[PDB]
RNA sequence: UUUCAAUGGCCCGUCUUGAAACACGGACCAAGGAGUCUAGCAUCUAUGCGAGUGUUUGGGUGAUGAAAACCCAUCCGCGAAGGUGGGAACGCCCUUGUGGCGUGCACCAUCGA
RNA sequence: CUGCCGAAGUUUCCGGAUAGCAGAAACUCAGAUCAGUUUUAUGUGUAAAAUGAGAGUU
RNA sequence: UUGAGAAGCUCAGACGAGUAGGCAGGCGUGGAGGUUUGUGACGAAGCCUUGGGCGUGAGCCUGGGUCGAACAGCCUCUAGU
């Protein structure tokens, strides 16, 4: 059904092109759902807010270690909590206001491009998602 | 470029005035060139053309051939040459017409007003 | 493969052939009682995916060659190295000038010219 | 001169470990193809 | 800056003024040209390591360019000139193009 | 035909800007510059700079 | 060509055909994307180009003269992918290959 | 993204000059055809007048 | 200086790099800043080097680099290039790699050959546990997980290669390979660590 | 291409009628000739930004059309006001595979608030 | 102009709201459910074997 | 083995009625920004012709005869198409 990304970013059109090859030359399901993700439309990606991924990493039993977490989509900040943890991040777009934050205090941010130059397979890579009722 | 809203840049408009233009503005429009030797001499470019100038003929099939201008036709801009003329049925000679800026003025008719013209356009006998 | 037909003869709108203000370009009959749309016999063909050609074979003359338009003497430069399947068709308002021009490189060149004698003449 | 582009030496090993695996197998299932045409 | 990637994907797709459509394929009228047609492997400008022969005036040069000289379009191909003896021409070739793909 | 038609057309300026931005980086790589048919084959330099 | 002081530049080129001079503090996409394409040929001058960290800005600054303007991020880094896929960290891991055109 | 740090002056002469400029953090930013297009096709109707 | 490294016409940028000859013979002390700042004019310098035969002569030209440098901020020198090319490997494009593979190829038996050399003035042990401290806080830390795995796996493949050819005799017992058991132990990239032995040619004959 | 030979094929459109029957409209040819322009609403997708968002009322400005482009002041509009199991993805394995041990997104069940 | 899918042609309450058919999307599963199916057997219905098909939702 | 217009190339199998209706890809006209360093008095556009071709088709390319001053392919924009 969907095999073709209906944008025209011409760099999402690369990024597809690369995860078009992971998926099909690697047995990962990591892959799989992440070029499915890349399909989507923007309605079906929801923007998911670095307290909702602060709270993801550092949950229950928090033990973050320095697990990557992968969202497909926008990572807008939260300004209503003031002590962002350290985190790495891989997303499609982020938030100056976000990105910075990230960056100041802890760890980077990261394309998905960067991602999959550590992590092929999906190694050790927690992969959220938006509250998708909106 | 044209840079002045008072000039125009219409194909209708501009022909519009060409066609348009009565005989003392087509006289201006009916300029001729001078001779090399003697467009240095006043020091002037180009000069209206003007009845009894002795010019030559550049283009057409009257290329080359001489004469003297016998009569401006201005209402269709025209310069009648003598002894540049065309056979007709009847054996006369119906004179065919060249345009001003074809022919190449050789030797000026020196009238009053044309020596204050060319002194006023910074030039000199 | 060699250059094979599935049809030769063109597909004629219905009815064109008794008006003159029907033109003969084919128009799909979107009649609603209309037998002829619906494939009775006697009646005529209709166009169908059906009858497309071989597609190592479409667009190819007779001689197994496509036809390549060449404006001017640059495009019949650039059918170098596929004169074995192109053929340099001479647009047809190049002038005679430009014509033999287009013709003497392209006999150089190894390339074929479809129209290569048009509106000009041989001289021994 | 010129002493080849080792991202072409990464290839060389990789392809020819790929190669003796391919190779070292073919022995194998060759010799069980007879003894499965036997059964 | 310089990217075979974005690069293809603006002449390829969008616009590159040297595309003639054709009625099966796309033929390119790029000078630098090895092939004469438009393609991914064949183009001259999304190809950031190029190499082509073509002749002038009666004898064949090979014409190469690299991405470290991609930037200054003055001495970006560097031309070499192939003997008329064919069997010494491919000699020239492969001791100029080794180690390409 | 009416004259109140839509004959101006609204873009965000942030828009505007990405698709200006693009646009100038665009004039500093050379093949997208042959690409649109300039000759330039012979520039020394791009992105080509004189001074003052 | 893109200058940043007019003194006689602006009516030195103009009447050559094509040549057209714009500033750079208002460049104009009719003039840098002609038709929609990109990749117009510019002739930057030294005074202009320097500008050009200011009226744009970068990535993480903010352009002088734009208010609170950041220049776009991307969706990637390195937009060459062939370098993506053939690389030892992404081709070390992938499983063996198949033939490219299976015989019949 | 790594290209090209400086750039080359050229005098009226035509001969270059030994000062150079760091390349303009603009000269990195996406290059994207779709969005030039649809938004030179918009500005476009800018200047139009009607009829 | 660094400005000239990265010129744009090679006459400029060579005549920089014997101006560095007597910069990186400075009998001072040299912050880290100040070489990666001047790494990266050096970066630059090796990036548009255009011909092969040309940019495999300035990589030997670049690992001559070390031992001319004083001995104390050798080490810093070595740390700052593995640092300055972990970073920008990312940015590199695959018509570039082939040099940047031969550089850090250059490199790294540089390390080995500085070894050797300061073998025979202090303790072989104390030197080389010293140069194995400079792989755990660069590119084999496990803290920062920055640093891309083609390098490693390059290293790796390398690694004992450029042993040999710094030891055409023999090498002594020492801990050569500790980098490597410290991070295919520890390391959180477990792609890294699974297929980090598989491209490795450890050889525990010596060691 | 014209023609002939053998086999064939009830005038087209509409409307009617299951269907026809029909009743209509059609002397012929050329040209003209009918979901358009706009404001509002909702949906899907694309793009820019994202707890924000929207330069174009207006002002600044624009020497090479200057009704374009480029820039931003004060408002304003629209937003903003916890456990249990099933679960995507991943790691650890380990008789491996099988599965277990987990960490558990979107969300659904549940207890909840 | 070509290509694909393609009904309903009517239940049911009541000019309509339903439904149904056809789609279009989102979901969860083939180790799960099904069938204008047939048997077995308990009392024609119901319940539990074969024959097939991945099936169910919003 | 060169077969990366990855929007490419390649392999396998089944399938093909169609109104109302839903979806998709295309052909053609006028004009608009870009382009072909395009064509044109050695003949543009048009027109006729049992000349030759191309496409399933909408349509297209060309030869001959007339003709005499303009016109077109490609990527987008647009509509009194």
């Amino acid at each position: 059904q969907r095999s073709k990304p209906a944008s025209e970013n011409v760099y999402l059109k690369l990024l597809v092109k690369l995860y078009r090859f992971l998926a099909r030359r690697t047995d990962s399901r990591f892959n799989k759902a992440i070029l499915k993700r890349l399909f989507q439309s923007k309605t079906n990606r929801p923007p998911i807010s670095i307290s909702k991924i602060a709270a993801l990493t550092s949950r229950k039993s928090a033990s973050s270690q320095n697990k990557t977490t992968v969202v497909v989509g926008t990572v807008t900040d939260d300004e209503r909590m003031l002590t962002v943890p350290k985190l790495s991040i891989a997303a499609l777009r982020f938030t100056k206001s976000a990105r910075a934050r990230i960056l100041k205090a802890g760890g980077e941010v990261l394309t998905l491009d960067q991602l999959a130059l550590r992590a092929p397979t999906g190694s050790n890579t927690v992969l959220v998602r938006g509250k998708k009722h909106a | 470029m044209k840079f002045s809203r008072d000039v125009t840049s219409s194909r209708r408009k501009q022909r519009k005035a060409h066609f348009g233009a009565p005989s003392s503005v087509r006289r201006v429009l009916m300029s001729a060139p001078l001779s090399k030797e003697l467009r240095e001499q006043y020091k002037i470019r180009s000069l209206p053309v003007r009845r009894d100038d002795q010019i030559t003929v550049i283009r057409g099939s009257n290329k080359g051939r001489e004469g003297k201008i016998t009569s401006v036709y201005r209402k269709k801009f025209l310069l009648l040459i003598e002894r540049v003329t065309r056979e007709k049925a009847n054996g006369a000679s119906a004179p065919v017409g060249i345009d001003a800026s074809k022919v190449v003025i050789t030797k000026l008719h020196l009238d009053k007003d044309r020596k204050d013209l060319i002194v006023r356009k910074g030039g000199k006998v | 493969v060699n250059i094979i037909k599935k049809r030769t003869k063109p597909f004629k709108r219905h009815q064109s052939d008794r008006f003159k203000r029907v033109g003969e370009s084919w128009r799909k009959p979107r009649g609603i009682d209309s037998c002829v749309r619906r494939r009775f016999r006697g009646t005529i063909s209709m166009p169908k995916i059906g009858y497309g050609n071989n597609k190592k074979t479409r667009y190819c003359m007779p001689n197994g060659l496509k036809a390549f338009l060449v404006r001017n003497v640059s495009d019949v430069e650039l059918l170098l190295m596929h004169n074995k399947t192109y053929a340099a068709e001479i647009a047809g308002n190049v002038s005679a000038r430009k014509r033999v021009e287009i013709v003497e490189k392209a006999r150089a060149l190894g390339v074929k010219v479809t129209n290569a004698g048009a509106k000009v003449r041989s001289q021994e | 001169s010129i002493f080849a582009p080792e991202s072409l030496l990464k290839k060389t090993k990789a392809q020819k470990q790929s190669r003796e695996q391919i190779v070292a197998a073919a022995a194998e299932k060759k010799s069980a193809r007879q003894k499965k045409r036997e059964l | 800056m310089q990217q075979d990637e974005v690069i293809w994907q603006v002449v390829g797709h969008e616009f590159c003024s040297y595309r003639i459509k054709g009625e099966a394929q796309n033929f390119c009228r790029n000078e630098y040209n090895v092939t004469g047609l438009c393609n991914r492997q064949s183009c001259p400008l999304a190809n950031s390591r190029y190499a082509t022969v073509r002749e002038d005036n009666g004898k064949l040069y090979l014409y190469m360019k690299t991405i470290e000289r991609a930037h200054f379009p003055s001495k970006l191909w560097q031309r070499i000139k192939l003997s008329k003896n064919y069997a010494k021409a491919l000699e020239q070739i492969d001791q100029q193009l080794l180690y390409w793909p | 035909t009416k004259t109140w038609r839509k004959w101006h057309v609204k873009v965000n300026q942030n828009e505007k800007r990405y698709a200006i931005a693009s646009a100038v980086a665009a004039s500093g790589v050379p093949s997208l510059l042959l690409a649109r048919g300039h000759r330039i084959e012979e520039i020394p330099e791009v992105p080509l700079v004189v001074d003052d | 060509v893109v200058f940043n002081e007019d003194t006689g530049i602006v009516k030195a080129f103009r009447n050559i055909p094509g040549v057209e001079i714009v500033n750079v503090r208002r460049l104009n996409l009719l003039q840098l994307a002609p038709g929609g394409h990109l990749g117009r040929f510019v002739i930057w001058t030294k005074s202009a180009f320097g500008l050009l960290d200011s009226v744009f800005g970068s990535t993480t600054e903010v352009a002088q003269l734009k208010k609170n303007y950041f220049l776009p991020e991307n969706i990637i880094s390195n937009a060459d992918v062939t370098r993506l896929i053939n690389s030892d960290e992404i081709q070390s891991i992938v499983k063996a290959a198949g033939p490219s055109r299976v015989k019949r | 993204a790594a290209a090209r740090p400086t750039v080359s002056i050229y005098n009226k002469d035509g001969s270059v000059s030994s000062e150079t400029l760091a390349l303009p953090f603009v000269f990195k930013a996406p290059i994207r055809p779709d969005l030039v297009r649809s938004v030179h096709t918009a500005v476009a109707k800018n200047k139009r007048q009607p009829y | 200086f660094i400005k000239k490294l990265a010129a744009n016409d090679r006459k400029t940028r060579d005549k920089a790099l014997e101006s560095l000859q007597r910069f990186l013979s400075q009998k001072k002390k040299f912050e880290r800043l100040d070489f990666l700042k001047l790494w990266k004019g050096l970066f630059y310098c090796m990036w548009m080097a255009d011909k092969p035969l040309y940019q495999q002569k300035l990589s030997d030209n670049l690992a001559a680099l070390v031992p001319i440098v004083w001995i104390d901020n050798r080490i810093l020198f070595q740390s700052t290039f593995w640092e300055t090319m972990g970073r920008e490997w990312t940015g590199i494009d695959i018509l570039r790699t082939d040099k940047f593979y031969l550089l850090m190829r250059r490199f790294c038996a540089a390390a080995f050959r500085d070894i050797q050399t300061r073998s025979k003035t202090a303790l072989l042990d104390k030197v080389v546990a010293e140069y194995n401290q400079m792989w755990m806080d660069g590119p084999f830390n496990t803290e920062n997980l920055a640093f891309p795995n083609g390098i490693l796996f390059h290293l790796a493949d390398i690694w004992t290669e450029e042993l040999r050819k710094v030891y055409p005799e023999d090498v002594p017992k020492a801990d050569w390979y500790l980098p490597f058991d410290s991070t295919i132990k520890s390391s959180h990239n477990v792609v890294l660590r699974k297929t980090l032995p598989k491209r490795l040619d450890r050889v525990s004959e010596y060691t």
